[PDB]
This record gives C-alpha cells, sequence and structure tokens, in this order.
C-alpha cells in the first residue's frame, strides 16, 4: 500500500511575527529498521518559483535556512512551526516522505498574511496522443555522485513521484502510475538527465520538475529544477 | 594446526574448475584464524553461504574481493592486514567488479539484484602495508564514508586510496548511534571505531582520548588496556600472549660464555608468533626462522625423527636440481625441449614442475621441438618435488603417470595458484600409477576433466595428507562404477582396496609379501626358487652361500653369517665360497692365508714368510 501524508491545515491567513504550526500524519511510520531516522522532508515553495527544501529527518534543518523554521516529530506524526511568520515566508509548504517506494508528498498548506544548479528545458505545446522528451541539464556538483528524480506538479499543484534514475549506471526505479508514461534517461557524459512522456492525454497537462538527490544524510531530495510546462492541446 | 591456512594466489584468474571452487574456500578457511598469504575470494555466486570465513582474523598479504554476485561476505571478525604481499604491488585491501549490470537477466521484478552491499569490516583497525582499490560495485554503500587513515598504520608507506562511489542504490544514512557518520553499513554495530587519530600525543594506536587509553607500542590494532599483553594484534610477534619485537635468541649470554638456547624459552618466528617447534613442511634456520626456502649458502638437510633443517656448507654447496619458479627457471612455467635433460637422474628437485600443451605441442616462434614422451623417463629417478606438480597435457600414448612412479613426496611449499600441489586436468589417462606417493606435505589436490580417469576413488587420499585444509577436488572424471564394470578395480592383493591402478605392482599395502614392487601370496622361505626371509613384510633373498633346506626353513637374515647351513666352505664371520688365500685385509696388515677341512672348515696353516701354503701351493 502506497504511503498517504495527509496536512491538517488546508491555508492559514495570519499575522505578521506570529506563531504558526503546520502538521502532517502519514499512514504508516517514517522510519527505517536500521535507523531512529524519520525519513521526512519539508519544502517551501513561493509563488512563481520551484520548491526548496528547508527540513529533511524531521529534526534536521538544512544549512541557510533561518532558525524560526523547525522540523519536530517523529514515528507517525511531524509539524513544522515557524516561530515568527515574516513576508519573505509566504508560500506553499509541502510535507514530503522518502522512506518507501513510491516517494509521495503531501496536498500542500498556504500560508497568507493578514553551487548547484538544474537548468531545465523550454516550455511545450502537445497534441495529445503524441510524445516528448523533456530535458534537465545539472551543473555545480559532481554529476555521477547524485541522483536525478522527476515530479509532476498538476494544475490543482499536488505533487506526483514520477521516478529515479541513477546517474552513472542509468538503473532506474518507476511508480507504477508511471510506467506507461514516463522513461527516464541520462546522457552521463553531458550532466544532462531527460524524460519522456508518451501517449500524453489532458491529465498529463503539469509542470515536470527535475529533482537531484544524494547519499547518506542527503538522501533525500534537495535541488529542484525550474520546471517544465507541458499542456496538451 | 587449523587456525593457521595458507594464502591463496590467482588473483583475478578465473577457477581453474569452477564447479568446486567454492569448496575449494571451505576447506581452506573453515577453522582458519590467520591466513599466511592473500585472502582471495573470486567468483563467488548470488546463493552462496559464505558462513565458513567467520573466524578470519589476521591477513598475511593483501584481501582481494572481486567479480561475486553475492551480497555480503561476513569477515566482521577480521581486524589487521599486514599487506607483506600486496594486490597489483599496491593495495592491502582490493574490492572490484562485484555486482553486474546484469542485463536483465532475471525477470524485470527481479526479487533484489546482486552485488556486494556493505563491506562490513567492523574490526579492520589496522593495514600495515599497502593501499585501497575500490572500483565498480554498483550496489556497494559506505567505502566513503570510512577514515582510511585512521586503518593504515603510521609507518604505511603506499597509504594511497582509489574509491570509485558509482551507485545504482542510494545508500541511507549511518546509524544514529555513530556520531562523526563514518560506518561500514547500516546497523548501530557497523560504526567505524576510531584507535589512531583520535589519540593523545606521541603515541601510534590507543583505546581512547587520554594518555591512559595509549596502547603498548607492540600493538597493532588496538588494546583492552595498555600493557603489552593487552593488545589486540601484535606489530610484529605474539610470543605466546606478550607482544614482543623480536623472538627470544637461541643463543643465550650465560655469565661466563656463549652458551646454547634458552630453549626452554627460545623460539621461532613463525609468520606473526613465535614458536618452540617449526610446524610441519617448514625448515629451521640457525638464525630462529621457519622458512619455505633455507638461506644462501645453505642446504636443506633431514633427520631420522622427520625435522627438516637448513645448515651451511662448511664445503662448496653442493649444486642442485632447480625447478621451475627457481634461478634460471624462475619464469619459464613449462617443462619443454629447452629444459628437459636439466632433470636427468635428480632425486630431489627445488621447485615445481608443470606440463602444459605447450610442451607436448610445437611452440615453433620458441623453436622448442616438441616433448618427446620417450624424454619424460628422465624423471625415473626423482623422489622429490619441493614445490608442485601440474598437469594440464599429457600424451595419449601412455596410460599413467608412472614416469614419475618414483616420486615419495610433493612438499606443495610454493602452490599452483596458491593452493594446489597436486593438479591433473584434461589428461585421458586412465590410472594415476604413482605407487611411491606417500605425502602431499602442503596443499590440496584437485584431480578434473579426465575422461577416461580412473583408480581415484581408489587413493587413500587421507593418508598422503598433513595439515588440515587439504582435500582431494575431484569432479568430471570417469564415472566410478562404469570403471568396476569395465573390470578396472584394485588387485585382490591390494590392502583394503588401495591401489594406484591395475595388478599387484600398483598396491599401497600388500595384504601379504611383497618381493621387490610385487605383491606374492607367498615369500620362498620353504619351498623357494632361492631361498628368502621375511622382514617387515617383504621378501629379501638370503645369501649366495646359505644352502637350500629342502622342507625346513633356510635362514634368518641377508648376511651369510645368518645362514642356517653353508653350502661350501666356512670362516666363522660368515658363509664363504672359497677359503681366503693372502687377501688385503687392510692397507698395511698381514695377509690371510687358509685351506680347506675335509669338514667345511677354513683353518689357517704354519708357515714362516716368504713361501706359504695354499692347499698344498706355495
Ligand atoms: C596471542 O596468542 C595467544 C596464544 O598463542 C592467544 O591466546 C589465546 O586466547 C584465547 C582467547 O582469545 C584462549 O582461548 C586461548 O587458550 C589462548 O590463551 C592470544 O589470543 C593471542 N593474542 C594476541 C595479542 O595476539
Ligand atoms: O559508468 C560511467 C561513469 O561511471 C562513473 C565514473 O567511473 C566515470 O568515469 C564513468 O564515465
Amino acid at each position: 500500500a502506497d504511503i498517504v501524508l495527509t496536512q491538517s491545515p488546508d491555508s492559514l491567513a495570519v499575522s505578521l511575527g506570529e506563531r504558526v504550526t503546520i502538521n502532517c500524519k502519514s499512514s504508516q511510520p517514517l522510519e527505517y529498521s536500521n535507523n531512529q531516522w524519520n525519513y521526512l522532508a519539508w519544502y517551501q515553495q513561493k509563488p512563481g518559483q520551484s520548491p526548496k527544501l528547508l527540513i529533511s529527518w524531521a529534526s534536521t534543518r538544512k544549512s541557510g535556512v533561518p532558525d524560526r523554521f523547525s522540523g519536530s516529530g517523529s514515528g507517525t506524526d511531524f509539524t513544522l512551526t515557524i516561530s515568527s511568520v515574516q513576508a519573505e515566508d509566504v508560500a506553499v509548504y509541502y510535507c514530503g516522505q522518502y522512506s518507501d517506494y513510491p516517494n509521495t508528498f503531501g496536498a500542500g498548506t498556504k500560508l497568507e498574511i493578514k553551487q548547484v544548479q538544474l537548468v531545465q528545458s523550454g516550455a511545450e505545446v502537445v497534441k495529445p496522443g503524441a510524445s516528448v522528451k523533456i530535458s534537465c541539464k545539472a551543473s555545480g556538483y559532481p554529476f555521477t555522485q547524485y541522483f536525478i528524480h522527476w515530479v509532476k506538479q498538476n494544475p490543482g499543484q499536488r505533487l506526483e513521484w514520477i521516478g529515479q534514475i541513477s546517474s552513472s549506471y542509468a538503473t532506474v526505479d518507476y511508480n507504477q502510475k508511471f510506467k506507461g508514461k514516463a522513461t527516464l534517461t541520462v546522457d552521463t557524459s553531458a550532466s544532462i538527465a531527460y524524460m519522456e512522456l508518451s501517449s500524453l492525454r489532458s491529465e498529463d497537462t503539469a509542470v515536470y520538475y527535475c529533482v537531484r538527490s544524494g547519499n547518506y544524510e542527503e538522501y533525500a531530495m534537495d535541488y529542484w529544477g525550474q520546471g517544465t510546462l507541458v499542456t496538451v492541446s | 594446526s587449523t587456525q593457521v591456512c595458507t594464502g591463496t594466489d590467482m588473483k583475478l584468474r578465473l577457477p581453474a574448475s569452477p564447479e568446486t571452487h567454492l569448496d575449494m574456500l571451505r576447506h581452506l578457511y573453515q577453522g582458519c584464524q590467520v591466513v599466511q598469504g592473500n585472502l582471495e575470494l573470486t567468483y563467488l555466486p548470488t546463493n552462496a553461504s559464505l558462513s565458513f570465513l567467520q573466524d578470519i582474523q589476521e591477513v598475511q598479504g593483501y584481501v582481494l574481493i572481486a567479480h561475486n554476485q553475492v551480497r555480503q561476505v561476513p569477515l566482521q571478525r577480521l581486524r589487521i592486514v599486514r599487506g607483506t604481499q600486496l594486490f597489483e604491488d599496491n593495495y592491502a585491501l582490493a574490492v572490484l567488479d562485484n555486482g553486474d549490470p546484469l542485463n536483465n537477466t532475471t525477470p524485470v521484478t527481479g526479487a533484489s539484484p546482486g552485488g556486494l552491499r556493505e563491506l562490513q569490516l567492523r574490526s579492520l583497525t589496522e593495514i600495515l602495508k599497502g593501499g585501497v582499490l575500490i572500483q565498480r560495485n554498483p550496489q556497494l554503500c559506505y567505502q566513503d564514508t570510512i577514515l582510511w587513515k585512521d586503518i593504515f598504520h603510521k609507518n604505511n608507506q603506499l597509504a594511497l586510496t582509489l574509491i570509485d562511489t558509482n551507485r545504482s542504490r542510494a545508500c541511507h544514512p549511518c546509524s544514529p548511534m555513530c556520531k562523526g557518520s563514518r560506518c561500514w553499513g547500516e546497523s548501530s554495530e557497523d560504526c567505524q571505531s576510531l584507535t589512531r587519530t583520535v589519540c593523545a600525543g606521541g603515541c601510534a594506536r590507543c583505546k581512547g582520548p587520554l594518555p591512559t587509553d595509549c596502547c603498548h607500542e607492540q600493538c597493532a590494532a588496538g588494546c583492552t588496556g595498555p600493557k603489552h599483553s593487552d593488545c589486540l594484534a601484535c606489530l610484529h610477534f605474539n610470543h605466546s600472549g606478550i607482544c614482543e619485537l623480536h623472538c627470544p635468541a637461541l643463543v643465550t649470554y650465560n655469565t661466563d660464555t656463549f652458551e646454547s638456547m634458552p630453549n626452554p624459552e627460545g623460539r621461532y618466528t613463525f609468520g606473526a608468533s613465535c614458536v618452540t617447534a617449526c610446524p610441519y613442511n617448514y625448515l629451521s634456520t640457525d638464525v630462529g626462522s621457519c622458512t619455505l626456502v633455507c638461506p644462501l649458502h645453505n642446504q636443506e638437510v633431514t633427520a631420522e625423527d622427520g625435522t627438516q633443517r637448513c645448515e651451511k656448507c662448511s664445503k662448496p654447496c653442493a649444486r642442485v636440481c632447480y625447478g621451475l619458479g627457481m634461478e634460471h627457471l624462475r619464469e619459464v612455467r613449462a617443462v619443454t625441449s629447452a629444459n628437459i635433460q636439466e632433470f636427468a637422474g635428480c632425486k630431489k628437485i627445488f621447485g615445481s614442475l608443470a606440463f602444459l600443451p605447450e610442451s607436448f605441442d610445437g611452440d615453433p616462434a620458441s623453436n622448442t621441438a616438441p616433448l618427446q614422451p620417450e624424454q619424460l623417463q628422465v624423471f625415473e629417478t626423482l623422489e622429490e618435488i619441493t614445490g608442485y606438480l601440474y598437469i594440464s597435457a599429457w600424451p595419449d600414448s601412455l596410460p599413467d603417470l608412472s614416469v614419475f612412479q618414483n616420486l615419495q613426496v610433493i612438499r606443495g611449499r610454493i602452490l599452483h595458484n596458491g593452493a594446489y600441489s597436486l593438479t591433473l586436468q584434461g589428461l585421458g589417462i586412465s590410472w594415476l600409477g604413482l605407487r611411491s606417493l606417500r605425502e602431499l606435505g602442503s596443499g590440496l589436490a584437485l584431480i578434473h576433466h579426465n575422461t577416461h580417469l580412473c583408480f581415484v576413488h581408489t587413493v587413500p587420499w587421507d593418508q598422503l595428507f598433513r595439515n588440515p585444509h587439504q582435500a582431494l577436488l575431484h569432479t568430471a572424471n570417469r564415472p566410478e562404477d562404469e570403471c568396476v564394470g569395465e573390470g578396472l578395480a584394485c588387485h585382490q592383493l591390494c590392502a583394503r582396496g588401495h591401489c594406484w591402478g591395475p595388478g599387484p605392482t600398483q598396491c599401497v599395502n600388500c595384504s601379504q609379501f611383497l618381493r621387490g614392487q610385487e605383491c606374492v601370496e607367498e615369500c620362498r622361505v620353504l619351498q623357494g626358487l632361492p631361498r628368502e626371509y621375511v622382514n617387515a613384510r617383504h621378501c629379501l633373498p638370503c645369501h649366495p652361500e646359505c644352502q637350500p633346506q629342502n622342507g625346513s626353513v633356510t635362514c634368518f637374515g641377508p648376511e651369510a653369517d645368518q645362514c642356517v647351513a653353508c653350502a661350501h666352505y666356512k670362516d666363522p664371520p660368515f658363509c664363504v665360497a672359497r677359503c681366503p688365500s693372502g687377501v688385503k685385509p687392510d692397507l698395511s696388515y698381514m695377509p690371510i692365508w687358509k685351506f680347506p677341512d675335509e669338514e667345511g672348515a677354513c683353518q689357517p696353516c704354519p708357515i714362516n714368510c716368504t713361501h706359504s701354503c695354499v692347499d698344498l701351493d706355495d
């Protein structure tokens, strides 16, 4: 059974300096047998732009993100808390687990008031029933020492994990939901990952994000590309 | 002794016969605690109990783990790798080509993929010499988290690391119990314990942060406390618990003169331990070492008991027969026409003999003609091979290895592939025929792919073997029962059914009596053409001057004095044909002049000086 992450506040409108919590419950515990690590990340999508990681391992905070943002929880309920929300902090915040395949995300929570670079290819308009091959060019890091994922974000703005390719051996894990639909490739000699959406229909209208991931403490997906919008006629 | 096992020395070369390759490893390491060479684990399948490696603690040479589809290799207890031999001559640990990219050979939804996953070396805290090579394991994790500079010894030149980290699998972080984030695996038991970089000043190894925690200067992998006696591994020699830099010498200085061994305490260097006597198959030098080849200007001598030693050639060092892998044959690799004549009239070969196709086929660019089967009988006189014997090829006009029918011992001090003292493959001989062979000194025996070879289970292999971790490995020879079916079974006189081939010249022990090299029912103790006696089950001839005794026994020993009753004339020393007349008894002694009696007795006769009596003769 696939891991369902359900976030508690659909949306919060709130005053500057006020304190917020955002909650996330999963259907199974987001831990692994061998470790006490909790396989949950929090991501921030401020409108206009790609999601960014703030907090992995539930407890652990990514370097660079300010101290107000704090990760709490273990087992099956995790909560993000912002000590005092600022004007920079109006965004949609996404719960995200990486304990079991397929990787799943939460519904989102929009808050309101009152060097690595993955450069995705251009936007695309596609006749239903045809196919398209989106690219992603990595820079600023040793390519072969990291993985590459693909994540779809649809019109209503929820996130679905498509799959992962090893950038050295080209091996790929898929989500079953995308087995016929997507195929991941990598030209390792050029630092480009690719994805090929085939037999496109209306529900493939979405934005397709390319997301890096690494090893050990850097297990969770950290850096997203700018996105490619694929709209079908 | 078990707990000591030989090395291996095959590198990446494929198992000679794969069907028995895992078997060799299990025999070779089942009880082993110290490998005295290289631990090489190559070409192991995915579902392969390697449960037998669980006790390995030291490795004298290098550790190679290469071309295996197995997921885990249980070397958890392995503590030190001294790197006396190095893989590629620059690596004590080498880990290559384990996961296969695999080509979807398994179904698309494989239960799981192959390839080593974690190194799981919870105890490796010392590499005395050599670097680390890790390449092309796609399922491998944590290789890069380890701090290898901690493992390499203070004095380890060649402390280089080439560690590919391309993986098909993302590695879960080290268990949270491992503050520092260095671990051999996902488990909380896999945390890299530190013992060198975390040390107090002016030390080499330590148990912890402070100077109380510092290990004795003779420790090597750590310590449970400060004293020698408290080490985990000794930098040099484990003198029965205490770790010391030298073994006690064997010439003490008694206060009054250079007396002999403190040998109630003096010991021999054997690997990284001090021992009282060298183990079986090793030689003793006078410099307190156990060796496999003697020092220069020296000779192998023996002893009535069995022990072999080295002592000086006080004369010129008498010249010897070197085999392949010794001196002018150091790198030649086959017995050929160019060198066959060098083994003519040798009782003992220092080195090895291998016979490959190139021996008997041309190789005309070399200009060495093929070896003729007639030439092989150069080896009739050969009693001892110090190295190994290896036969990939053999004239089909020869049924057996009778050419070597006087071979008594193969020492196996040098071993083919590091593992095998006797190998025979692809030959189509019909029986072995090594009637004299009584011991394989070291190593295993590998006899495979000999279509017509019978007389393998007839050999009492267990009584050739000395050290444990020796075995016969055999497959693809002729089916045992296809042999007795056709009338090839031991001679009826062969004791307990052990022979090397057809007939009474091939028994191991005759059941009854042996005349010469043939088993017989009766010696000729009574009715006999030539009269003979028995001695330790042999028929040996009586003296030609004992007289045949029709009905009764004719002698009691080989000498003439031993005779029952002489056939001509007697002189008290023994039975004689002719009474002595003036033979030289000594260079400067009087001549003995005697004559017959009617009684057969030689009696002396009366003389002066110049004319004597020889039965009426001057
Ligand atoms: C040095 O060699 C000793 C024997 O030569 C080893 O002692 C043995 O220790 C085991 C327990 O580990 C006992 O069961 C056995 O009877 C014997 O005492 C010792 O382990 C070894 N130690 C070092 C420092 O090498």
